[PDB]
């Protein structure tokens, strides 16, 4: 079981933080918020690297490039924006989403972008020209989270209408639709590291790991509190296999991956722990809370 | 079924090893490496002033061999676009072909001379033998693994040599049925398995299995796995190719700018694709791991994909009405 | 042509003859993708063939599940219920001026509800027929026809 202890507390976003992500090299931590600002920080010392502005409205998601060189920022201004992380330059501004863009993710080869917006349609975007290559009426409700598989052949999509839909990338083909006998608003979704499973959070204090080849939920995770906000979930792999997530009770929940049992509860945040990020290499977890906290906390364990 | 405006003077194209990039030659003599996923050009290489008529990827995909119409062959790194090596010959080159299991080696089919296999490490060359000594037009190709070389002459004679020794490991002449020979237009192989095809001047594609030629020995009578033609129009075939798996075969009717699609085992025509009646069909290729087909006609490339039942059809979708099977306790409490 | 042969042809061409798109009538609906002649088979409303006595037990069941009923009366004895298992015909809007019409055919003893074309339908047209819904006490219609009853019922 992990023993994550607070090592660095990070803050500075004037408004509610919406996403924090570790750089794939583990060198930086990108924090987006509704303040139209992004903040790069040092991933090991909590050293504030810089602030990147340019978005016109609140930012609902930000995602790193695989080479740790680019960052896509999906903002409430209906725009994406691709930035060079080294220069902070707005290399591209992606226009075409008819409403608030909530999520964004790069392809495993970092040359393509998937984007979900309030328009309830998922847009598929070029990187080097920033051109929208596809647009899909994916869901009947604003999209919450979109993500690539291990290779970029499949795109998983979640939305408030409770649907988790796997789509073909080359054709936009709606491959699968996962249903759990009800309509639980799915606020987050992502593939497994092996691309074999899918972790989806529903707004009923429940996380669900599904098999893709089976199309059925394999494991369930409860004990946390998440019913309104887009609370992120990550796979803790650098140490033991765990499932880390935020919760509306100001806690940072860590379940065992296999046994689904809570293996740690990181407390110290005063607001809802809105965003989570797991270090790609180290046993480091960045937990960012909402506006009543406005703080990001680094946690380091020994296993 | 989908074209690309960003490239002009399309003359010849070639899929990479995984069907992610497409290097197309242009009349200016430029390589346009265009990407499928981003659906955009990935690279532009100033290859020759002369148009490029032969293009092949390396196994690692980091090398491309190109042949100009100036009898100038050149190897280029796909990342940089530099001319790694450059050679020139007489009897302008008809084709180049990397060795599939040794990218250092590359076979070259010239116009009037015999095909020669060169290496990039050492600028040496091995002239492959010619049966009749007077063909002046012999197409040649590696097999799927690069273990044998299949050479077909304008006189229907087919030699199977071993790639290392150039020794005659098999031989046979194809027939026009009665007693006559036919100009071997081209030899193609399957990237999977051992089935290969021959396009000939009789407008009849002949599908064989190379093991049967190897066991047929020299100067034998191997029958084709299949015989394929347009019995309706009797149309020539400018370019043909297998499917990525090797169970579907396509032919390009440049006479009427159409595409015929047969199977391998049965050999029945899968389908036909019709292009612009005014376009002159030039080049044909299949996506190696997709039901996607690239066509080059009048300098313009077109794409032909094939999708499944879904992308809108996924309740539980059914096709025909289903009589409900009533149970014993169907009305019970 | 034989109703079986015509039905085989219809089931072969249905997947590429019609489509479903965003509809100005309402939400999503069936549009024509290839010019359809008059009286020819447009589409089967394929689904679960059940007896009439089992309709209510299913309906209430869906009423307990909040799932809309997709049922069409074959006759006084049979019904094609497409709620759980159906085809694209579940997206045919209605118009007071239909270019289509529903008819029951008998193939090898089993009844099929096929929407045929009341007239020569051209590509792009949205497919609509007369649901002939009995007069209730009220669903407003937005079919756009000048003869529109303002209400299916
Ligand atoms: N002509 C019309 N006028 C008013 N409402 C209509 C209509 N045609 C269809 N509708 C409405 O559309 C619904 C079709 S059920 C399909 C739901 C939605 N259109 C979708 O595509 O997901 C019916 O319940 C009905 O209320
Ligand atoms: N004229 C009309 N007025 C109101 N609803 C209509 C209508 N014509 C069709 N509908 C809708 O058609 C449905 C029964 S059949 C469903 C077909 C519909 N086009 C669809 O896309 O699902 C009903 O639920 C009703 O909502
Ligand atoms: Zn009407
Ligand atoms: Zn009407």
């Amino acid at each position: 079981k992990p023993n994550y202890a607070l090592k660095f507390t990070l803050a500075g976003h004037t408004k509610a933080v919406s996403s924090v992500k570790f750089s794939p090299n583990g060198e930086w931590l990108a924090s987006s918020s509704a303040d139209k600002l992004i903040k790069i920080w040092g991933a090991y010392d909590g050293k504030f690297e810089k602030t990147i502005s340019g978005h016109k409205l609140g930012i609902s998601d930000v995602a790193w490039s695989s080479d740790s060189n680019l960052l896509v920022s999906a903002s409430d201004d209906k725009t994406l924006k691709i930035w060079d992380v080294s220069s902070g330059k707005c290399l591209k501004t992606l226009k075409g989403h008819s409403n608030y863009v909530f999520c964004c993710n790069f392809n495993p080869q970092s040359n393509l972008i998937v984007s979900g917006s309030f328009d309830e349609s998922v847009r598929i975007w070029d990187v080097k020209t920033g051109k929208c290559l596809k647009t899909l009426p994916a869901h009947s409700d604003p999209v919450s989270a979109v993500h690539f598989n291990r290779d970029g052949s499949l795109i998983v999509s979640s939305s408030y209408d409770g649907l988790c839909r796997i789509w073909d990338t080359a054709s936009g083909q709606c491959l699968k639709t996962l249903i759990d006998d009800d309509n639980p608003p799915v606020s987050f979704v992502k593939f497994s590291p092996n691309g074999k499973y899918i972790l989806a959070a529903t707004l009923d204090n429940t996380l669900k790991l599904w098999d893709y080849s089976k199309g059925k939920c394999l494991k369930t995770y409860t004990g946390h509190k998440n019913e309104k906000y887009c609370i992120f979930a990550n796979f803790s792999v650098t140490g033991g296999k765990w499932i880390v997530s935020g919760s509306e009770d100001n806690l940072v929940y860590i379940w065992n991956l296999q046994t689904k049992e809570i293996v740690q509860k990181l407390q110290g945040h005063t607001d809802v722990v809105i965003s989570t990020a797991c270090h790609p290499t180290e046993n480091i977890i960045a937990s960012a809370a909402l506006e009543n906290d406005k703080t990001i906390k680094l946690w380091k364990s020994d296993c | 079924d989908g074209t690309l405006d960003c490239i002009s003077m399309a003359l010849t194209c070639t899929f990479n090893r995984w069907g992610t990039l497409l290097a197309v030659g242009c009349n200016d003599g430029r390589i346009v490496i265009w990407d499928f996923l981003t659906r955009g050009i990935a690279k532009i290489i100033s290859a020759h002033i002369h148009p490029v008529c032969s293009l092949c990827w390396s196994r690692d995909g980091h090398k491309l061999v190109s042949a100009s119409t100036d009898n100038i062959v050149s190897q280029w790194d796909v990342l940089s676009g530099d001319c790694d090596q450059r050679f020139r010959f007489p009897s302008p080159i008809l084709k180049v072909q990397y060795h599939p299991r040794d990218q250092n080696k590359v076979l070259v089919c010239p116009m009037k001379s015999a095909p020669v296999m060169l290496t990039l490490s050492d600028s040496k060359h091995v002239v492959l033998p010619v049966d009749d000594d007077s063909d002046l037009n012999v197409v040649a190709s590696f097999d799927r693994r690069g273990e044998y070389i299949y050479t077909g002459n304008a006189k229907g004679k087919i030699l199977v040599l071993k790639t290392d020794s150039q020794d005659l490991v098999a031989s046979f002449r194809v027939t026009t049925g009665t007693s006559n020979t036919t100009a071997i237009k081209s030899i193609e192989f399957a990237r999977k398995g051992s089935c290969f095809l021959i396009n000939t001047a009789d407008r009849i594609i002949r599908v064989y299995d190379g093991r049967e030629i190897l066991t047929c020995g020299r100067d034998g009578e191997p029958e084709p796995m299949q015989k394929l033609q347009d019995l309706v129009n009797r149309t020539p075939w400018k370019k043909c190719c297998f499917s990525g798996d090797g169970e579907y075969i396509v032919a390009g009717s440049a006479r009427q700018h159409a595409l015929y699609i047969w199977e391998k085992s049965i050999g029945n025509l899968v389908k036909i694709l019709h292009g612009t009646r005014g376009e002159l069909l030039l080049d044909v290729a299949w996506h190696p791991v997709r039901p996607i087909i690239a066509s080059i006609s009048s300098g313009v490339v077109s794409i032909w994909a094939q999708n499944q039942v879904e992308n809108w059809s996924a309740f539980k979708e059914l096709d025909e009405n289903v009589e409900y099977e009533e149970r014993e306790s169907e009305f019970d409490i | 042509l034989p109703m079986p042969m015509r039905f085989r042809h219809l089931k072969k061409t249905s997947k590429e003859a019609v489509g479903v798109y965003r509809s100005p009538i309402h939400g999503r609906g069936l549009f024509c993708k290839r010019n359809i002649d008059a009286g020819e088979m447009v589409i089967e409303y394929a689904g679960i063939v059940i007896r009439s006595i089992l309709t209510d037990k299913r309906e209430k069941y869906y009423d307990s599940k909040g799932i809309g009923c997709y049922m069409f009366r074959i006759d006084d004895s049979e019904v094609v219920d497409a709620t759980m298992h159906g085809n694209a015909a579940r997206f045919i809007n209605h118009s007071c001026e239909p270019n289509c019409y529903s008819r029951v055919i008998n193939i090898d003893g089993q009844k099929h509800i096929v929407i045929f074309a009341m007239r020569k339908i051209y590509r792009g047209e949205e497919l609509t027929y007369d649901y002939k819904f009995p007069i209730e006490d009220k669903l407003p219609c937005n079919c756009g026809a000048k003869k529109c009853r303002k209400f299916l019922n």
